[PDB]
């Protein structure tokens, strides 16, 4: 579980294991892919995907998911959570809003990112019904099983832990996780690498003034922007995608139907719509004359229509023709 | 659309860091100082200008441009077909698909018929047409390698396998504020955006 | 190459609230220490009761709760019992290894006193024919566990040839120990009366046989 | 639910190898790795390491990098340790452990190495009946006598097993060289000498298994 730096993170810019990267608002569905720095899903070790692993200190906290919330403008509703990434569903909001519960904290993420959900047809609503014709949308899959892309996800660089740089009595003392790889030396001259167990420090005396630092690569991470390079290497941890984006129909838009009523080669239509429609005809002469218009507010429209023919499409209800003789 | 899927930058402490013009596409990158990264422990870098920090960002495709994406084409003529039922006679029967050019027969049922070239040679697509999902806008699109950022075209990869692209984004990174890790990438949203 | 530290023994009556500590030598314990806390039953018998600080294992009763109070690890017993009468073990997670603290030895008020069962076997004939003769006395069921054997041969104080067990604790939490007194298949047809006589919480308890 | 059973308590003269076998029930295998644990004598409790069930790497304390050697019959869920070339002051008990719950869950009940120098004297079993006269109470106390042996250990069990209640076996005990255990049950007067009791004793060392039934005096 990654931890970065949350931009807003309740106060102002933290520290947070859940620090929120690539929102992508892309969809149609009411959802966005989310990634935390945070991996929840699996322990460190083996079991349930309903379970929740952090970064507290330089250590895990593979514990359960109990109270998560990511938000918006209003509460989102989760969708699934892989790996560092989560799905859900969520209204339009000028930013995006996220934060479990550990128990004793609130400890959440926050950050801007432009969204909105069209859905998919001529009718622009704000949210999806329960009713309508279904079409092809753009969505992300509840599911993980799941390798149409994968993301570059080599090693951690460094990070800092000054809980590292106690003192011995007189003396910067650094220690070391399990036997990690702590890179030290002071503004001082003394030992200038640190490839070792808990050393002290000869020469220096401040703790503000030393390296504390955990090579601790036994774990791989996503390479996020808010992360510090690995410098030695692009190891290895080429890792996929669970929420790929998928051709679903969704239970999408449809709007009313109109009040046909006859002209002499015209037709005037009083019309009633629930959501701002795009409507649009095609005059089947070779002379095209095709209209658009957004139409949200009752209209009574009129159309010249000619010998041949013309077509009429009330939003994503089906196109209509009409003989006008 | 692209992502700005940034890799995650370089901090030297003490001292420069040259980039180099790697050949991701439109692979962004300047060398920043004058930094004290605040990274979990205050700051850890122990100078206070020699901080550097290099960021990097260079453009790929959405995992939506495998799915959703526009295309361009560059559209000729080509042949025009059709399913011509005939319910002939007392045969009364054969549904069969068959093309315009006029010598071209299609021995679908018991009938031998040889159809067109027809004279009404409009083909309601313009030379240059742009397509996505199923609205099909016969739109000057610019050309690959040109799209200026904003603009449609801002990304431009031949086919979607196609690692190699052209990304017109005037991506612009800017130095992280105050002392703290992060990477300000400063991009127009595509012209795949705005196109929808 | 970080020393765990805990307190030595602790004493408490059934009822009340005691709190066990964790500390390190290194810095403060955090929860990237995982602290774990196991109980030590006697018979070498091993449970754990909490690992990652505050996570109880299952069918260790509620009584039982951990958490970090100050800069170490602690365990807290809310309303102790006679059962809970055991050694504790803190163990603390340091990056690669584990550290076991020496952990503390808790004593519960409770578990009436018992007295001593006494019983004091003659040398078996099967061994007067090796030239042998061992008296065994075995007392078992005692409580406090500490008590005193004294072997007397025939009016006489024997004060050599006798061997007295270190008490064990029994699985209902009494002790038990045996005492063998062991003559020559010639010393047994010697003297003529044997006994053992065993003091526990003031009360002594005299077996002896007659040859 | 989860069992880990051990082998049992060996007996090995310096220089030996001894392979201590830890037997799992209860959760799979795979999904829990094993920590092996030495209590010494005195010293109270140290992490020898810690062995992945799943992919079989081994982690050593590094007071234990050398001798030790933890490996698994996986098949069968059991993960051993082996120490080799046995020093005299590895005289302590070994435990296996499950790590779960981000410590350690479950331990096993340990299995208590002496390494010591010595042959091997099969044991003498004796059966203790009471005095020969009289002996009247609502109960009874018999006993049985396993005296010099060599080395550990024994087993011993009452009427092949099926007497457990009232059972007191006591810890055997190095005397002149010679190891000596014994044990008491205690049975309603009514049971004893109606029933038979018979004292069973395993000496492995030398193949010596004894039953001795226990006769009245007269």
């Amino acid at each position: 579980p990654y931890i970065a730096d949350c931009p807003n993170c309740g106060h102002s810019r933290c520290d947070s294991p859940i620090a929120i990267e690539e929102v992508r608002g892309d969809a149609h569905a009411g959802v966005i892919r989310i990634q935390t720095s945070a991996m929840f899903g699996l322990k460190t070790d083996g079991v349930d995907l309903a379970y929740m692993s952090f970064m507290n200190g330089k250590t895990q906290k593979s514990i359960k998911i109990d109270n998560l919330h990511v938000r918006t403008s209003a509460p989102c509703s989760l969708v699934s959570h892989h790996g560092y990434y989560i799905l859900a569903q969520c209204p339009p909001g000028d930013t995006v809003t996220v934060g479990f519960h550990d128990g004793p904290n609130r400890h959440t993420c926050t950050v801007a990112h432009k969204v909105e959900f069209r859905p998919v047809g001529r009718e622009k609503y704000r949210h999806p019904p329960e009713h309508g014709v279904e079409l092809p949308c753009n969505r992300y899959t509840h599911k993980r099983a799941d390798q149409g892309h994968y993301v570059e996800m080599h090693q951690p660089g460094l990070v800092a832990d000054h809980s590292l740089l106690s003192i011995h009595s007189a003396k910067v003392k650094i220690t070391v996780p399990s036997g990690a790889q702590v890179k030290y030396y002071c503004k001082c001259p003394d030992v200038r690498e640190g490839i070792t167990s808990s050393d002290h420090t000869t020469t220096c005396t401040d703790v503000k003034q030393c390296r504390a630092y955990l090579i601790d690569n036994k774990k791989w991470v996503y390479n996020s922007g808010r992360l510090p390079r690995g410098e030695g290497d692009t190891f290895k941890g080429k890792l996929h995608v669970p929420f790929v984006p998928v051709k679903a129909k969704c239970i999408a838009t449809l709007a009313p139907e109109p009040l046909v009523e006859h002209k002499h080669r015209t037709l005037i239509l009083h019309l009633h719509p629930d959501h701002p429609t795009l409507l649009t005809t095609r005059s089947l002469g070779s002379d095209a004359n095709p209209t658009r218009q957004w139409i949200e507010r009752p209209t009574t429209v009129n159309f010249t229509v000619t010998g041949e023919g013309l077509e009429y499409t009330w939003g994503n209800h089906p196109p209509k023709r009409v003989w006008a003789q | 659309k692209y992502k700005t899927k940034v890799p995650s930058p370089v901090v030297k402490c003490c001292g420069a860091t040259q980039c180099t013009s790697k050949p991701h596409p439109d692979y962004q990158c300047q060398v920043f100082t004058g930094v004290y990264p605040f990274m979990w422990g205050g700051a850890y870098c122990f100078c206070d200008t020699e901080n550097t920090q290099m960021s990097e960002a260079y453009v790929e495709r959405s995992e939506e441009c495998s799915i959703d994406h526009a295309k361009a084409y560059k559209v000729h003529t080509g042949t025009v077909q059709a399913m011509v039922n005939i319910t002939y006679g007392s045969v009364s029967w054969r549904s069969a698909d068959v093309y315009v050019n006029g010598e071209t027969p299609a021995k679908i049922g018991d009938a031998k018929l040889i159809i067109g070239p027809l004279s009404s040679a409009w083909s309601p697509f313009d030379n240059k047409v742009v397509v996505y999902g199923h609205e099909v806008y016969n739109y000057d699109f610019p050309e690959y390698g040109t799209g200026k950022a904003g603009s449609f075209g801002d990304l431009q990869s031949r086919t979607s396998t196609s690692n190699d692209l052209y990304a017109n984004t005037n991506l612009k990174l800017q130095r992280p504020q105050a002392g703290i890790v992060h990477t300000p990438f400063t991009q127009a949203p595509s012209g795949f955006e705005r196109w929808k | 190459q970080a020393v765990v530290t805990q307190e030595s023994a602790l004493t408490t009556s059934p009822g009340e609230t005691v709190t066990l500590t964790c500390r390190s030598n290194i810095g403060a314990v955090t929860s990237s220490n995982c602290a774990n806390w196991v109980q030590e039953k006697p018979d070498h018998f091993f449970t754990g009761l909490i690992g990652d600080t505050n996570n109880r294992r299952s069918g260790v009763p509620a009584r039982f709760s951990g958490s970090l109070i100050g800069d170490k690890a602690a365990l807290t017993i809310t309303g102790a019992q006679t059962e809970d009468e055991a050694i504790y073990f803190c163990a603390l997670w340091y990056n690669n290894l584990w550290v076991f603290g020496g952990g503390t030895k808790l004593t519960v008020l409770g578990q009436p006193k018992s007295s001593p069962s006494v019983t004091l076997f003659p040398p078996s004939s099967e061994e007067l024919e090796t030239n042998k003769a061992t008296l065994v006395c075995t007392i078992t069921d005692f409580y406090p566990g500490v008590v005193t054997v004294d072997w007397k041969v025939d009016g006489t104080p024997v004060t050599q040839g006798m061997e007295t067990t270190q008490p064990s604790k029994q699985s209902n939490n009494k002790y038990m120990a045996s005492s063998y007194l062991t003559l020559t298949a010639r010393a047994w047809e010697r003297h003529s009366s044997y006994s053992c006589q065993v003091t526990h919480e003031g009360h002594t308890v005299e077996k002896s046989l007659s040859r | 639910q989860i069992q880990l059973v051990q082998s049992g308590r060996e007996v090995k003269n310096p220089g030996e190898t001894v392979k201590i076998s830890c037997k799992a029930s209860g959760y799979t295998f795979t999904e829990y790795p094993m920590l092996w644990v030495k209590q010494a004598p005195g010293k109270g409790f140290r992490w020898m390491g810690l062995i992945y069930t799943n992919t079989g790497e081994p982690t050593y304390a590094e007071e234990f990098k050398g001798r030790f050697v933890f490996s698994l019959e996986i098949s069968a869920s059991t993960a051993y340790l082996q120490i080799n070339n046995l020093t005299n002051e590895d005289t302590a008990t070994y435990f296996c452990v499950r790590d779960y719950f981000i410590s350690l869950d479950y331990w096993g009940q340990g299995t208590t190495l002496t390494v010591s120098s010595a042959k091997t004297t099969a044991p003498s079993v004796y059966p203790l009946a009471p005095v020969c006269g009289g002996t009247t109470g609502s109960s009874v106390t018999l006993g049985c006598l396993v005296k010099g042996y060599f080395p550990e250990p024994v087993t011993l069990t009452w009427n092949s097993g099926s007497l457990s209640s009232g059972v007191h076996t006591f810890p055997a005990l190095l005397q002149s060289g010679l190891y000596t255990l014994s044990s008491s049950v205690t049975v309603t007067s009514n049971t004893w000498p109606s029933q038979t009791i018979t004292c069973n004793v395993a000496h492995p060392a030398s193949s010596t298994k004894v039953d001795k039934k226990i006769e009245s005096r007269r």
